[PDB]
C-alpha cells in the first residue's frame, strides 16, 4: 500500500517521483535524508523509515534509494516486491542503473511508473510483455495482460526452436574457525533461455527423489530438492498433484526453477590457512588449499581471497600454483588460479611486514572466502530427464542445458 | 524562459508543442514550481499524439492539488477521451480521473466511471475498478451514492482473472476504510 | 531573402485563418460545429469545458473552437481571445428570456482591447421554429449596427437542416481574405 | 565452447516410465 | 506418358489423406475436431447433423468429417460411407449404460462391406475422469482384437487437456501412408 514511489539519489536529491494514491505530502522526502543519517550514525538504520505517522520503505540500488513512502499499515512485503520488480524491469529497459539513466530516460520511465502501479496496487510488471506498449523510441495493450498467460507473447516466431538451458549450482559452506563446517547448503538454479516458435508448453522432468519414489524408482541418483521453487510459468497445482513440472516457458532468458537442498558431502575445496603474525613484527600464511572434487572436474578462475592485515606492507607470497596478489583496496590477499584440476594442492606462504605502532581500534577477522568455479560438474547429482515441449502447430525442438559448478556464500572463518 | 516556453506552448506547431511539454515536465522533476502555467498547458491538451497527452495528463495530477479551481477546465477532456475506441487512451484518462484530488471533478466524473465499470477491455475494467477505489477513497459518500459496490462485487464473478484481482483488491481497500 | 517557397505554396493555397464558437448555452453551437465539420446533427452533452475542430473548406483551414455558454465557463472566454483572429457568435432566438444574457455576453466580450482584429460573425441557430425571429429583427434588438470599428454579419442558419452554412463560411471566407 | 560446461542436449520424458 | 509433374509435387508433399469423426453424442467428438483445427476446448451445441473440417499436419490434408451420435442420425453415417478412406470411433469410456450401445452401433458400421479399407482408429474420449478405463480395458470389451481384416489402434485422449492427439495423428498417418 504505498503512498508515493520515487527514486532518491546519493545526496538526498529526489531523481523522479510518482504519487499513486497522494496521502503522502511530497515534502515528507526531505527528511528521509536526515532520518538515514541519523540512523546510520547510531547503527537504528533500516530499510523502513518512519517520519512520524508515514513511514519510508526502500532499497538501496546501485546509486539511488527507491524509497516508497507509506502512511496506511501497508503491506512491507508487497512493497519490496514491488520495488524489485521496478529495479528488474529498469535493468531490462536499461542496461545500467544510474543517475545517468534517471535524467535522461524520464520520458518513457514516467511512463513506465504510471503504466506499472496505479493507487498503489502494481497490476503489470513483466518487462517482456510491458515492452511492446510502452517503448522510449502507442498502440493497444497487448492481449497477454489481459489473457492468463501474462509470461509469454503469443504469435513469436524464429527460424530454429532452441532452447538453451543452465544449471548453475552455488556450493555454499560455512566453515567455522574450529575447523568444522556449519552452514553447507546448495541451492540449485534452473535458468533457462527460451526461444521457440508459438506458445509450447514446456514439460520439465528430472530425476527428483520424490518423483522416482513415485514411480518406484527410488533406488538410483536422485537429487533431494528440500525446497522448490518454480517460477510464474510453472504450474503450482500440476506441481502439487504428482510432481509435473509443466508451464509455458518464456522469450528470452528467465528462472524456471530454483532448488535448494543442505548438502551433507565434503567441500570441494579444503582450505588449511595458518597466521603466524608476529606481535608488530611480521607475519606468516601458510595456506594450503586441497580440492576434495573429482580429478575429472577443473576448477576454472579459482579464487581463495585469504583476509590479510590492514596496515600490512612490504608483503612477499611463496605460492605453488597460481599467482597471489595482495590488493590493498580489498586488504586481501587473492589467491587467484586460473586452472585447479581435481584433487590438486596448492601450498602457499605468505610474509608480510608490519608497523610497530599498534593500531588504535581493532579490525576484525573476515571470513576467507573461495571463488571456485568447476565447469560440467553437479554437486547434487541432478541430471535432467526429459523436456516435453508440446506445439500446437507441431514442430521438433532441440533443447540444450549445461550445468555449472560454482561457488556461492562458501566462506570459511578465520581464527 | 517563462514566457518563451508559454509562447512554444502555445503555438500551432506540434513539433513545438511536444517541445514545451517536455521541457515542463523536466522542469517539475528537476524542481521547478512550473504549476504557475498549468492554465496555459490546459489549451495544448487534447492532442492526437499519445507522447503529449500522458505528459499532459501526468502534469494535471501533479498540479491539481496546487490549482483546484484552474482544472475546472479538463472535465470536458476527460468525457472525450474516456470513449476513445484504443483502450490504452481510455485506461489513462480513468487512471487520471481517480488522481486528480479535487472535490468538484470526482463528482462529475462518475458517470465516466460508472461507463468504464463493464468495459469490455480487461485493461478498461481494471482501471475503472482502480477508479472506483479512488474515488471511494477521496468521497466514500460520493462512491456509495454512485452504486459501485455493487459494480465491483459483480467484477470478482466475471471473467479477466487480472480484472478479478483488481476487483477484489478495491473491494478490500473499500471494506478496509 | 527570397520569397520562392511563399510563392510557390500560394499558388495552390497557402492561407487557413481561424475562427471562434461562443454563444450560450444550448444555441446550437456544437450542432453547428458538429455538422460545419462532418454534415449531421449529433447530440452532445452540454459543453463544461471546450471543443476545439477544423474545417477545411475553400482551401482554407477554418479551426472551430467551441465554447460553451454555462455561467462556470462564460468568464473562461478570455482564455481563446489570446492568439484567436476571428470569432462566431451564436445567438439564441428561441429562448426570449435568455436573448439579453446573450447580449450582454456579447456586449462584455466585444467590450475587450484585446480582441479587436476578430470580425463579428453572427450565426441565427434554431432556425427550424415558428417563434425565432428573421435576420434583421435580432440584429436591431443585439444592436449589431451600434459596433463601431467592427465587420457583424447575420445568418441564419438551421441546426436540424443545415441551410447558410455554406453562405456563412463564404462570408468569413471574404472578411478574413482580401484576395481573388 | 563455453565457460562452465559445454551445453547438452536434453530429452523429451521419462521413455523408460512410459 | 509422363509424370515428372507427379514426382515434383511429391518431392514437396501431395498426399493428403482423409479422416472420419463418428461416435456416441457428447463422446468429446466435436471437442476433439475443434482442439485438432484449432487447439482450443470449444463448446457446442450437440451436433444435430455433421460437421466438416480439414487438419494440416504432417504435409497431409487431414479432414475430418464429425458425426453426431443422435438416434435420428445414427443410420445416416452410410452418408459419409460413400468416397471415405479413414474413420475415427469416438468411445464414451464415462458412460457404462452408453458402452454398450455405442459397441453396437461401431459393430453395426463395421459390418459393411463397402467400408472395408478405412481402418480402425479408436479414440479414448472423456478421459479426465477416474472411471474412465485404460487403453486396454476399453478395447476388451469392445472386442477390437476380434475384427478380422481390420487395423483398429486405441488412443486415449484428453478433451480438456489434448494429450495422444499427437501420437494419434502420427498413427493415422503411419498406417495410412506407407512411405518414408
Ligand atoms: N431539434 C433541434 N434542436 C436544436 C436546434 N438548434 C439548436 N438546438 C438545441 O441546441 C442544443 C445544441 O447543443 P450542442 O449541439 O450539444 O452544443 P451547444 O449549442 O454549444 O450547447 P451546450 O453544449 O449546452 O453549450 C441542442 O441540445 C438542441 O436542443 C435545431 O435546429 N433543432
Ligand atoms: N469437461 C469435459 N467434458 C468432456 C470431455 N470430453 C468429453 N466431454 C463432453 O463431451 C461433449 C462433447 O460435445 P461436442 O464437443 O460439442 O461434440 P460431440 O462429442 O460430438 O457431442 P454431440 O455434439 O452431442 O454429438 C461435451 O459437451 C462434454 O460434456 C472432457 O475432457 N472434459
Ligand atoms: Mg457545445
Ligand atoms: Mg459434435
Amino acid at each position: 500500500s504505498a503512498s508515493a514511489v520515487y527514486v532518491l539519489d546519493l545526496k538526498g536529491k529526489v531523481l523522479i517521483c510518482r504519487n499513486y494514491r497522494g496521502d503522502v505530502d511530497m515534502s515528507e522526502v526531505e527528511h528521509f535524508m536526515p532520518i538515514l543519517m541519523e540512523k546510520e550514525e547510531e547503527g537504528m538504520l533500516s530499510p523502513i523509515l518512519a517520519h512520524g505517522g508515514v513511514r519510508f520503505m526502500w532499497i538501496k540500488h546501485n546509486n539511488l534509494y527507491l524509497v516508497a513512502t507509506s502512511k496506511k499499515n501497508a503491506c512491507v512485503s508487497l512493497v519490496f516486491s514491488f520495488l524489485y520488480k521496478v529495479v528488474q524491469v529498469f535493468s531490462e529497459y536499461f542496461k545500467e542503473l544510474e543517475e545517468e539513466s534517471i535524467r535522461d530516460n524520464f520520458v518513457i520511465i514516467y511512463e513506465l511508473l504510471d503504466e506499472l502501479m496505479d493507487f498503489g496496487y502494481p497490476q503489470t510488471t513483466d518487462s517482456k510483455i510491458l515492452q511492446e506498449y510502452i517503448t522510449q523510441e502507442a498502440p493497444r495493450p497487448p492481449a497477454t495482460v489481459t489473457n492468463a498467460v501474462s509470461w509469454r507473447s503469443e504469435g513469436i516466431k524464429y527460424r530454429k526452436n532452441e532452447v538453451f538451458l543452465d544449471v548453475i549450482e552455488a556450493v555454499n559452506l560455512l566453515v567455522s574457525a574450529n575447523g568444522n563446517v556449519l552452514r553447507s547448503e546448495i541451492v540449485g538454479s534452473i535458468k533457462m533461455r527460451v526461444f521457440l516458435s508459438g506458445m509450447p508448453e514446456l514439460r520439465l522432468g528430472l530425476n527428483d527423489k520424490v518423483l522416482f519414489d513415485n514411480t518406484g524408482r527410488g533406488k538410483s541418483k536422485s537429487v533431494e530438492l528440500e525446497d522448490v521453487k518454480f517460477h510464474q510459468c510453472v504450474r503450482l497445482s500440476r506441481f502439487e498433484n504428482d510432481r509435473t513440472i509443466s508451464f509455458i516457458p518464456p522469450d528470452g532468458e528467465f528462472e524456471l526453477m530454483s532448488y535448494r537442498l543442505n548438502t551433507h558431502v565434503k567441500p570441494l575445496i579444503w582450505i588449511e590457512s595458518v597466521i603466524e603474525k608476529h606481535s608488530h613484527s611480521r607475519i606468516e600464511y601458510m595456506v594450503k588449499a586441497k580440492s576434495q572434487f573429482k580429478r575429472r572436474s577443473t576448477a576454472n578462475n579459482v579464487e581463495i581471497h585469504i583476509p590479510v592485515p590492514n596496515d600490512a606492507d612490504s608483503p612477499k607470497f611463496k605460492t605453488t600454483v597460481g599467482s597471489v596478489k595482495w590488493v590493498p583496496e580489498n586488504s586481501e590477499i587473492v589467491w587467484s588460479v586460473k586452472s585447479f584440476p581435481g584433487g590438486k594442492e596448492y601450498l602457499m606462504r605468505a610474509h608480510f611486514g608490519l608497523p610497530s605502532v599498534e593500531a588504535e581500534d581493532k579490525e576484525g577477522k573476515p571470513p576467507i572466502s573461495v571463488k571456485f568455479e568447476i565447469p560440467y560438474f553437479t554437486t547434487s547429482g541432478i541430471q535432467v530427464r526429459y523436456l516435453k515441449i508440446i506445439e500446437k502447430s507441431g514442430y521438433q525442438a532441440l533443447p540444450w542445458v549445461r550445468y555449472i559448478t560454482q561457488n556461492g556464500d562458501y566462506q570459511l572463518r578465520t581464527q | 524562459e517563462i514566457f518563451e516556453l508559454k509562447a512554444e506552448l502555445n503555438s500551432d506547431k506540434k513539433e513545438k508543442k511536444k517541445e514545451a511539454v517536455k521541457k515542463v515536465i523536466a522542469s517539475m522533476t528537476v524542481g521547478k514550481d512550473v504549476s504557475a502555467l498549468f492554465p496555459d498547458v490546459v489549451n495544448c491538451m487534447q492532442t492526437d499524439n499519445l507522447e503529449l497527452k500522458k505528459l499532459v495528463y501526468l502534469y494535471l495530477m501533479n498540479y491539481a492539488k496546487s490549482q483546484p479551481d484552474m482544472a475546472i477546465m479538463a472535465v470536458n477532456t476527460f468525457v472525450k477521451d474516456c470513449e476513445d475506441p484504443n483502450p490504452l487512451i481510455r485506461a489513462l484518462a480513468v487512471r487520471t480521473m481517480g488522481c486528480i484530488r479535487v472535490d468538484k471533478i470526482t463528482e462529475y466524473l462518475c458517470e465516466p466511471l460508472r461507463k468504464c465499470l463493464k468495459d469490455e477491455d480487461p485493461y478498461v475494467r481494471k482501471t475503472a475498478a482502480v477508479c472506483v477505489a479512488k474515488l471511494h477513497d477521496i468521497n466514500a459518500q460520493l462512491v456509495e451514492d454512485q452504486g459501485f459496490l455493487d459494480t465491483l462485487k459483480d467484477l470478482i464473478s466475471d471473467s479477466n482473472p487480472m480484472v478479478v484481482a483488481n476487483a477484489v483488491a478495491a473491494l478490500s481497500e473499500i471494506a478496509e476504510s | 531573402g527570397n520569397i520562392f517557397a511563399n510563392l510557390f505554396k500560394g499558388l495552390f493555397g497557402k492561407k487557413e485563418m481561424r475562427i471562434l464558437m461562443v454563444g450560450l448555452d444550448a444555441a446550437g453551437k456544437t450542432t453547428i460545429l458538429y455538422k460545419l465539420k462532418l454534415g449531421e446533427i449529433v447530440t452532445t452533452i452540454p459543453t463544461i469545458g471546450f471543443n476545439v475542430e477544423t474545417v477545411e473548406y475553400k482551401n482554407i483551414s477554418f479551426t472551430v473552437w467551441d465554447v460553451g455558454g454555462q455561467d462556470k465557463i462564460r468568464p473562461l472566454w478570455r482564455h481563446y481571445f489570446q492568439n484567436t483572429q476571428g470569432l462566431i457568435f451564436v445567438v439564441d432566438s428561441n429562448d426570449r428570456e435568455r436573448v439579453n444574457e446573450a447580449r450582454e455576453e456579447l456586449m462584455r466580450m466585444l467590450a475587450e482591447d484585446e480582441l479587436r482584429d476578430a470580425v463579428l460573425l453572427v450565426f441565427a441557430n434554431k432556425q427550424d421554429l415558428p417563434n425565432a425571429m428573421n435576420a434583421a429583427e435580432i440584429t436591431d434588438k443585439l444592436g449589431l449596427h451600434s459596433l463601431r470599428h467592427r465587420n457583424w454579419y447575420i445568418q441564419a442558419t438551421c441546426a436540424t437542416s443545415g441551410d447558410g452554412l455554406y453562405e456563412g463560411l463564404d462570408w468569413l471566407s471574404n472578411q478574413l481574405r482580401n484576395q481573388k | 565452447d563455453r565457460k562452465g560446461g559445454s551445453y547438452s542436449q536434453a530429452a523429451g520424458s521419462d521413455s523408460a516410465q512410459s
